[PDB]
């Protein structure tokens, strides 16, 4: 059956130890045996940071909400420690950005509503796997 | 090209040649401080440092040129 | 079990159990061998297993009526339901082994509030719930309608990975 | 400040040479006291010399200022002739030997090794408890490594080894193998010890009378017992020299084409059956001279005796040999020689 | 035992009645011949899936699939 | 395969000085970076190694070479380029190369010591979120044998990348200089200790010597090899010079493995 990820957290917790990063390894490993087996779809509604932009971008569709929405590996903090470049949250990794440049958007939705709408399209093309018959 | 550029921005901490050094490709030219690595930067051909354009303690650019060989 | 994979019947557990039954002559049964081929079915079995838990669900009462780390898919409780290693009499005598003097007074009143205890804070549903070992705790009227919902999101459910091979051996 | 790559290495070869007694000569010397051999020696003592390579060492229970290294178990790989296995073993030093978290995820990832290399796994089962700061964990992680045998049952041999009190959740698991080997009078296997028995249901009973390992091969839940471990590891030898790795490959050929005439050992069959109906004779001398030589090994010789389960070789290649034994109970076959067969 | 259609409130007249069910029937759309439609299996999606040379999905997929009827 | 005269008896048994050599080759001063050839020329039989791709993307050597005569694709984080930073080029020549190798079921050996990924905009600007996941999906579904030698740094989502141990690498080991974390002690005392670096500022302590303090407890405390060896996401941490022994050991096994992946048609790696 499809799975529908809706994504919002600041990477790992940075007090749990490796294990957040075990867990995230788990993860990406499900979305790739998934991958190409049944509908995986990325909700992007806040700011996704660290590992948390690796899963989506192994999904099959990645929609963002306008300005609300970000995801970048690298904090902006980072970016400035290590070259210099003061950027915004919104510069590095907006719905924009990742449209227009990135290429790692499949849509910009003006709102939350827009972004399920555009969802349950989605959803009404695909078959529930790779194997059923379509509607 | 005729020159050794910086590969990041980092902080010289060693320029390892003399101007009118002859250097081996490979060889070292300069250490940066960079990323917390003290990256070795290494000439790209065998030729001879000229134009040296780096000194200790300064943090450099990137694509900052250090030599020309 | 066996016969209902074999036929694709999806497997309802409605548990409710402290476990095998403790005896020589159940010993003499065979009682580790039959249980080791009820534990055997219901690993084997692909068909969907959906499981309803009641009230007790002890030791290997709790693995072997279908738990979610014996492959069951959804696992459901009452709030009724007593999730433990072994009943809280059982916990108890097992502590009252120690300083075994069982005619003294306060020994059967440290029992009781041994007893009260662990079923206010082991014997529960919560552990479980909060480890996730069962993925619902649930009002008993929504039951049916749950196992309706459950079992049409299992309807195509696949089993693997499985090395297919002649045969998977059983204790016999 | 930063510790040198000497100082980093020495230290990770005092910490591995402390993780091979976790316990400390505190519970060092009660095992000493006890007699029994380490873990670790144990798996010395069946693989190849220095073959073991040891899997999570330095494991320990998460966040647990108490935990001690290995979590109670010793895994890894080795060979036996040569042969790739997977072999764990309990270690009763570490918490009693009790099923924890990391020894529960440490004999899962051996099995899944196991079911993924193809070879045999031998488990030194000597105490597996509950652990009990913990058990409902333990209660988990025995249906973990309950499931894991849905990888191995059929695709490769197992084998467990009975060197302790294998009692309540921890029989679970090795009836699931197919090979039990059990020490006597210090093997034993139950669920519900003595004292639960007494106290639920009245009855006295001993653990031989409840367990021990010659009622159990008579009960037919174990398929060997042995006078000690080394004959144990030589059992298990033997019985894994007739077999192949995994359901896929081939067995060893030993010996092929020996005595391709007719011998005098062959003519001694024409008149070794009794003349009237009414005798009875040991089938062993049959299935000493119809096969390639004596090596006809026999398992679960105890249960159910009026029949036969073993292995031979014909031209070197091993066969299973059933064989009804006229010596016991006129050779019919009862309840167990039934499920023996079957089984086989 | 069949399933009747019910009217629930009010009495209408046998002119109203008339209406009402013809109408309704006019509703009644569909194929005109519901039946068991003719199987055709070629190139159907499970054939067209890598399966490993071990995997149980050719039992509980393909297999299944092909003979289900 | 070439046969090959393998020695018998235990990996520590069977050391030789070219592998005694590998005990002295990390640095001591974590800043200090080394030539990543000198580990892999050493593992490799008779130091033959060919380099596929030497001239690009120098931060990862990826390449051919045999352990006991059994071909092997090396890929390997080169800690003298960008500090051994993951970045686009890298990411795209280590999948292309995994994918190449498990096609024709050549098992490929990790050498890890990745800080994290190359921060910078450009790098944001062009993928490295779509692109770096080309070598996690590589990674995870290459079904051929996945060594992982961890050689100093393993951190944050490179450590994910560079075969972790669910992403389901058959053998990690770890030598006693690696660091495996979330991210550098710098951050993640700025992170796990901000509430008292609030406290100190305004008591007007010297947060600076504060922060030296509480990160120098940090490192001491969990950037090591051990935390992830408790967890069991490290399989053995070993002497450096094991490293051949328990590699030609992994690859002499696994050389059929019984794994198996959902049916599909195809997967849908990023492009
Ligand atoms: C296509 C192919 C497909 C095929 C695939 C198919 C395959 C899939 C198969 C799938 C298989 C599924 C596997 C599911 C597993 C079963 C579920 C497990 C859970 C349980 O079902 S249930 C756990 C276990 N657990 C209890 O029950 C506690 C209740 N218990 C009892 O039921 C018993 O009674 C008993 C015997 C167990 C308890 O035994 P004991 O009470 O432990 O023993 P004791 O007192 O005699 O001695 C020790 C104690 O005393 C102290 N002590 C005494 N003497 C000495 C001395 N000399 N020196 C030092 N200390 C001493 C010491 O400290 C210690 O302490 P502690 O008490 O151990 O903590
Ligand atoms: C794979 C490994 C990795 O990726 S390491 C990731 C490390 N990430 C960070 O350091 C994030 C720090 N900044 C952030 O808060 C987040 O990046 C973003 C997405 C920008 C959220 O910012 P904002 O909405 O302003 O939140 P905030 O800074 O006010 O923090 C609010 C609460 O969130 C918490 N939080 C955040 N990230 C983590 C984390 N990684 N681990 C643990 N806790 C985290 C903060 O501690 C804070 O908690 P509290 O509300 O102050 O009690
Ligand atoms: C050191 O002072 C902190 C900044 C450097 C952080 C390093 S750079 C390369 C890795 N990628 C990342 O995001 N953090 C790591």
């Amino acid at each position: 059956r499809p799975l529908i990820g809706i994504n919002d957290g600041a990477g790992a917790r940075i007090q749990e130890g490796v294990v957040s990063l075990g867990l995230y390894s788990r993860i990406f490993h499900n979305n790739i045996k998934a991958s190409g087996v049944i509908p995986q779809i990325s909700l992007i509604m806040g700011a996704a940071a660290g590992g948390h932009v690796y899963s989506p971008a192994l999904t099959d569709f990645v929609v963002m909400v306008d300005q609300t929405s970000q995801m970048f590996i690298t904090g902006p903090d980072v970016i400035k420690t290590v070259t210099g470049e003061d950027v915004t949250m919104e510069e590095l990794g907006g719905a924009h950005t990742h449209m227009a440049k990135s290429g790692t958007a499949h849509y910009v939705a003006s709102g939350e509503q827009d972004a399920f709408d555009y969802v349950r399209d989605l959803l009404s093309y695909l078959p529930p796997n790779n194997y059923a018959d379509p509607p | 090209g005729d020159a050794v550029t910086a590969p990041m921005q980092g902080t010289v901490v060693k320029v390892a040649v003399e101007e009118g050094q002859e250097v081996s490709a490979g060889d070292l030219v300069v250490v940066l401080e960079a990323m917390k690595m003290e990256n070795p930067v290494t000439a790209h051909k065998d030729g001879t440092i000229t134009g040296l354009a780096v000194e200790a303690g300064a943090a450099i650019t990137q694509g900052t040129v250090i030599a020309e060989i | 079990i066996r016969f209902c994979d074999s036929y694709n019947l999806p497997l309802v557990f409605v548990v409710d159990t402290p476990g095998a039954m403790p005896g020589v002559a159940e010993e003499k049964g065979g009682i580790i061998k039959r249980g080791g081929r009820f534990f055997n079915a219901i690993v084997e079995a692909d068909v969907p297993k959906v499981t309803v838990i009641i009230r007790k669900a002890y030791g290997g009462g709790y693995a072997v009526m279908g738990s979610k780390q014996l492959s069951a898919d959804l696992n459901f409780a009452w709030p009724t339901a007593r999730i433990a290693v072994i009943g809280a009499e059982g916990a108890a005598q097992l502590l009252v082994k120690r300083f075994p003097d069982p005619n003294a007074p306060e020994v059967q009143k440290i029992r009781d509030d041994f007893i009260e205890g662990y079923n206010l804070n082991m014997a529960t549903p919560w552990i479980a719930a909060e480890r996730g070992y069962i993925d619902a705790v649930i009002q008993p009227h929504e039951t049916r309608l749950l196992l309706r919902k459950s079992l049409r999101l299992l309807r195509d459910k696949q089993n693997g990975p499985k090395v297919q091979r002649k045969h998977g051996l059983l204790p016999l | 400040t930063n510790k040198t790559t000497a100082e980093l290495l020495a230290e990770l070869r005092e910490k591995l040479e402390l993780a091979k007694e976790p316990g400390g000569e505190k519970a060092v010397a009660k095992r000493e006291k006890k007699g029994i051999p380490s873990a670790r020696a144990r798996i010395n003592a069946l693989l190849d010399p220095g073959s073991f390579i040891e899997i999570g060492a330095l494991a320990k229970t998460p966040g647990d200022p108490n935990a001690l290294y290995g979590d109670g178990v010793v895994t890894g790989r080795g060979t036996i002739d040569g042969r790739p296995v997977g072999v764990f073993s309990h270690d009763q030093t570490v918490f009693q030997g009790s099923v924890g978290e990391m020894f529960g995820r440490k004999v899962a990832r051996l099995m899944e090794w196991v079911a993924m290399v193809g070879c045999p796994i031998i488990g030194i089962n000597d105490s597996a408890g509950a652990r009990i700061q913990d058990a409902v964990t333990s209660l988990a992680w025995y249906a973990e490594l309950g499931r894991r045998h849905e990888m191995l049952r059929g695709l490769v041999p197992e084998i467990s080894l009975i060197f302790g009190k294998c009692a309540g959740g921890a029989v679970y698991s090795p009836i699931q193998t197919d090979l039990l080997v059990a020490v006597r009078d210090q093997g034993y296997m139950f669920i519900t010890g003595p004292d639960v028995i007494k106290d639920v249901t009245g009855e006295d009973v001993t653990f031989d009378e409840l367990g021990g390992a010659d009622e159990q091969a008579k009960r037919g839940n174990i398929h060997k017992v042995v006078n000690s471990e080394a004959e144990a590891y030589q059992y298990v030898r033997d019985y894994l020299s007739f077999l192949p790795s995994n359901h896929f490959d081939n067995p060893p050929i030993v010996n092929p084409g020996m005595e391709p005439e007719i011998t005098p050992h062959d003519l001694e069959l024409d008149s070794i059956v009794p003349d009237a109906d009414n005798m009875a004779y040991d089938m062993h001398e049959i299935l000493l001279r119809i096969f390639d030589d004596g090596d006809v090994f026999e398992i679960a010789e105890q249960r159910g005796p009026a029949m036969i389960t073993a292995f031979a070789r014909v031209d070197g290649h091993p066969v299973g040999v059933i064989a009804n034994q006229p010596m016991v109970l006129s050779g019919a076959i009862d309840n167990e020689a039934s499920d023996k067969a079957a089984s086989f | 035992h069949e399933a009747h259609i019910k009217v629930l409130r009010g009495e209408p007249t046998p002119e109203e009645m008339a209406a009402l069910m013809a109408v309704l029937a006019s509703a009644g759309g569909g194929p005109a011949e519901p039946v068991k439609k003719e199987r055709n299996m070629w190139g159907h999606p499970v054939d067209k899936l890598r399966y490993s040379v071990f995997s149980w999905q050719r039992v509980t997929l393909l297999e299944r699939t092909h003979m289900r009827r | 395969l070439y046969p090959v005269a393998i020695p018998e008896g235990s990996i520590e048994e069977t050391l030789t000085d070219e592998d005694l050599e590998l005990d002295t080759l990390i640095p001591d001063s974590p800043n200090q970076p080394y030539d990543m050839h000198e580990v892999i020329t050493r593992i490799l039989d008779d130091d033959e190694f060919l380099e596929v791709q030497a001239g690009y993307a120098g931060n990862i050597v990826v390449g051919f070479g045999r352990v006991e005569g059994r071909p092997v694709g090396i890929v390997a984080n080169q800690p003298t380029q960008f500090a051994g930073c993951l970045d686009i080029n890298a990411s795209e020549k280590a999948a292309r190369f995994i994918r190449t190798c498990d096609c024709f079921n050549i098992p490929i050996v990790l050498l890890v010591d990745v800080p994290g990924f190359l921060p910078g905009t450009d790098q944001e600007y062009n993928g490295i979120i779509r692109r770096g996941a080309k070598l996690l999906y590589a990674y995870g579904e290459a079904t051929v044998a996945k060594v992982t030698v961890i050689t100093r740094k393993s951190y944050g989502g490179a450590y994910c990348v560079m075969g972790s141990k669910d992403m389901g690498a058959d053998v990690v080991v770890a030598w006693p200089t690696a660091q495996i974390a979330v991210m550098g002690a710098s951050g993640a005392v700025g992170f796990v200790y901000r509430q008292q670096l609030k406290e100190a500022a305004k008591n007007g302590e010297d947060v600076d010597a504060l922060r030296l303090e509480l990160q120098q407890t940090y490192e001491d405390t969990l950037v090591n090899p051990y935390i992830a060896a408790e967890r069991g996401y490290v399989d053995a941490v070993i002497p450096p010079s094991h490293t051949r022994g328990y590699v030609a050991n992994a690859l002499r096994l696994l050389e059929r493995k019984i794994v198996q992946m959902p049916p599909k048609k195809h997967g849908n790696i990023p492009l």
